[PDB]
């Protein structure tokens, strides 16, 4: 009918296999929550796996009101991981993140003096900075571009040993021009907008060898191309073969995701945790 | 409403709008800590320094007011950041000190020559009163807590020969932080000694409790649930401890760190005692055939001294065929995520390092010096040490070891000392020395 028997979702857009052109004639409460919990339990997850999120300060960068931090806070605090959770945004924060001790919370806008600022301040404990600054419609090209170049200067000052950065890029038709992004697998988002190109730029470091990546208006058009498959033809489909509740292609997505995640809890099956799991967080973000 | 109380009721005198404002989120943990009986209480550490504490030179006025005290420093301390640290520490008691330390009151010689024959094939390198006082207190833990306690060290071999002096006790704990928490308000309630609850960075999950002098009394290593299953155990005295065929394997990993061999040159007898209780054990308990005849095990370790990565040869034991071993951690991590990976087997501390089997290569992480034969040839040592890391996952994910093992005790008996020509050099560890400190109310991380 519609349906399919995939394997494994796309989990980095280096896996996608077709693509589509872009025709522009293009749900749950709380997605918008659901997309970046889901994507950051990932991240601090596998870093935690790789033993780099051990004892470490995980730094925000445009983290407002972000609600689901809290979940994050709370999932790794049980886990017995110790962590430092530093937040800054321009804006204000969801106060269910007030009182935390491992929570400190910056209301400032950020620049240059300030990322030196706070690495003096941070040194010697190892950083972990996941950026979502924002520039309401669709940021401008110009706006994409201011955006990624301050992501590139946290990383330089912070010199953070691990990162997870917003990933969109600018659309073909509203080129400007050329540049470069950290290296890192770019992590498709569940649960995100019907047509976003947005995706998530998580990379390690190597410290003293950094490499960055130019972007290029050919590559744009493979972005546009290759995701708007992924939206229009892919994540429209029914995993037929995904013993699961729910088949719909995101839910098969989130469950690759999260079977990455750790849990002290005992439970049956795989199955029986990932369940769990999202039982949970649509129970926190109030998803029915 | 109650809230305005709760804090009120907590800090021994009125919430100002700035701490009320602050604090109006630990209404809960305020409360449940005011209407815990800080009584029973005292009734507890005292059923205890009688049980593990008897030669403690205080009065129980003293081991009953350091109590109460600490229990309503909210009142003297007007500090809106050490309430919040002295809100989170209460509440550690509060909840788990029960559950933790409140349940607490309720051969070898024939392999001598064997140790004594290897120990030297390789030999080419070149503290408080409590301490004592403790190590009674924990041989109970181990016995109450039995999946959240795993035992190792000298005192694992101790409860396989009695003859194994033992002066520390090391072990894994799926909540060394509740635990050690709860065990230096112990040693302070008591002896009213200040410890020093400390973090170091360049070790997987580990925390350290240490005397005002600066002194080990205990430390602590932890790992996930997930982990302390696979983590191979033995049951003895009603305690489980990391199986001695385990604990052996990880040893010939030990003398790869050039230090390790520096620690057998001023003593070579030292681990003649340890490493032949151990040679003794897997001798028998899987009969294990010791002669100097058994080859195909030092696998062919090509070493890369560029990439820092020593290339092990596995294909004649393992249906993937090399192994490679990466010498930074950091890159490697890099490395597996380009290949899209997203469960690479992690086990902490057990291993230091995660092994991903992508397409019948196993990339790994080696978390010592690799020593030298000659130039860009890896020491014999290391080549057992590297092939003893890969047996170590087999270990957790119950697959073919057996056989390999063998042919590795058996490469390392009569050798001709191979001197140490060079060694890598470990990758730094990031991180910062975090720590807790009961007494100048402070937590740091």
């Amino acid at each position: 009918m519609d349906v399919v028997s995939l394997d494994k979702p796309f989990m980095y857009f280096e896996e996608i296999d077709n693509e589509l052109d872009y025709e522009p004639e293009s749900k749950l409460p709380y997605q918008g929550q659901l997309k970046l919990l889901l994507g950051e339990l990932f991240f601090l997850s596998k870093l935690q796996r790789h033993g780099i999120l051990d004892g470490a300060t995980v730094v925000y960068i445009g983290s407002a009101p972000g609600t689901h931090i809290r979940y994050l806070r709370d999932h790794f605090y049980n886990l017995g991981v110790i962590i430092k959770w530093m937040l800054i945004d321009g804006r204000h924060h969801d106060p269910i993140l007030n009182g935390l001790r491992d929570v400190t919370l910056v209301t400032r806008f950020v620049d240059e003096e300030y990322l030196r600022s706070i690495k003096k301040q941070l040194h010697p404990s190892k950083i972990i900075l996941i950026s979502d600054v924002a520039s309401g419609n669709e940021p401008s090209t110009a706006d994409l571009l201011s955006n990624y170049a301050l992501q590139n200067v946290m990383i330089s000052i912070l010199n953070p040993v691990a990162s997870s950065l917003k990933w969109r890029c600018p659309f073909p038709d509203q080129w400007i021009k050329d540049f470069y992004i950290p290296h890192g697998n770019k992590m498709l988002q569940p649960f995100a907008p019907s047509y976003s190109a947005e995706m998530r730029l998580l990379s390690i470091y190597t410290g003293e060898n950094m490499r960055l990546t130019r972007v290029t208006k050919s590559d744009a058009v493979n972005y546009e191309k290759k995701m708007y498959y992924l939206n229009k033809i892919v994540r429209n489909k029914v995993v037929v073969n995904f013993d699961y509740p729910n088949q719909e292609y995101d839910y098969f997505h989130m469950y690759f995701m999260l079977r990455t995640v750790y849990c002290n809890k005992t439970f049956p099956t795989t199955k029986a945790k990932v369940l769990f799991l999202q039982q949970s967080i649509f129970r926190f973000l109030n998803i029915p | 409403n109650i809230t305005l109380k709760i804090i009120e009721t907590y800090l021994g005198r009125v919430p100002s709008v700035n701490e009320y404002h602050m604090l109006k989120s630990q209404a809960r943990n305020i409360q449940k800590i005011t209407v815990f009986n800080k009584d029973i209480f005292v009734s507890l550490v005292k059923k205890n320094k009688k049980r593990f504490f008897s030669d403690v030179n205080t009065s129980a006025s003293e081991i009953k007011d350091r109590i109460l005290s600490y229990f309503s420093k909210q009142t003297q301390t007007y500090n809106i950041g050490k309430l919040f640290t002295i809100i989170e520490l209460q509440s550690v008691l509060v909840t788990t000190y029960t559950d933790i330390l409140g349940v607490l009151t309720i051969n070898v010689t024939s392999m001598e020559e064997l140790a004594r024959d290897m120990l030297n094939s390789m030999n080419v390198a070149v503290v408080s009163s409590l301490v004592k006082n403790v190590n009674k207190l924990m041989e109970e833990y181990l016995r109450r807590h039995n999946k959240s306690c795993i035992c190792y060290g000298s005192y694992s071999l101790y409860l396989i020969n009695p003859n194994i002096r033992y002066g520390d006790i090391d072990i894994l704990q799926t909540n060394s932080r509740t635990f050690l928490i709860d065990l230096a308000f112990l040693i302070k309630f008591i002896t009213g000694n200040n410890i020093i609850l400390s973090k170091i960075p360049y070790l997987r999950n580990y925390m350290v409790i240490k005397d005002e002098n600066d002194n080990h009394i205990i430390d602590s290593f932890n790992i996930r649930q997930d982990t302390m299953n696979v983590v191979p155990k033995i049951f003895i005295d009603n305690i489980y401890i990391v199986d001695p065929t385990f604990q052996l394997l990880n040893m010939i990993k030990m003398f790869s760190q050039i230090d390790r061999l520096e620690d057998l040159s001023k003593d070579p007898e030292k681990f003649n005692a340890r490493m032949a209780t151990m040679l003794e054990y897997v001798r028998y308990t899987h009969g294990i055939v010791f002669d100097g005849k058994r080859n195909n095990m030092p696998m062919k370790c090509i070493i890369d001294e560029n990439n820092r990565i020593v290339t092990v040869t596995t294909k004649d034991y393992f249906s993937f065929k090399k192994c490679l071993v990466y010498l930074d951690e950091n890159v490697l991590s890099s490395d597996i995520l380009d290949l899209n990976a997203d469960t690479s087997c992690d086990f902490e501390s057990v291993t230091n390092s995660v092994y991903l089997i992508h397409d019948n290569i196993m990339y790994t992480y080696f978390s010592n010096t690799i020593l030298l034969s000659d130039k860009g040839k890896v020491h014999e040592i290391s080549a057992r040490g590297l092939c003893a890391h890969i047996l170590l996952y087999q270990m957790l994910t119950s697959g073919e070891y057996k056989q390999c093992l063998s042919d590795l005790l058996n490469s390392m008996m009569n050798r001709d000392k191979i001197p140490i020509y060079s060694h890598t050099e470990r990758d730094k560890k990031p991180g910062r020395h975090g720590f807790i400190n009961i007494e100048k109310d402070i937590i740091v991380f």
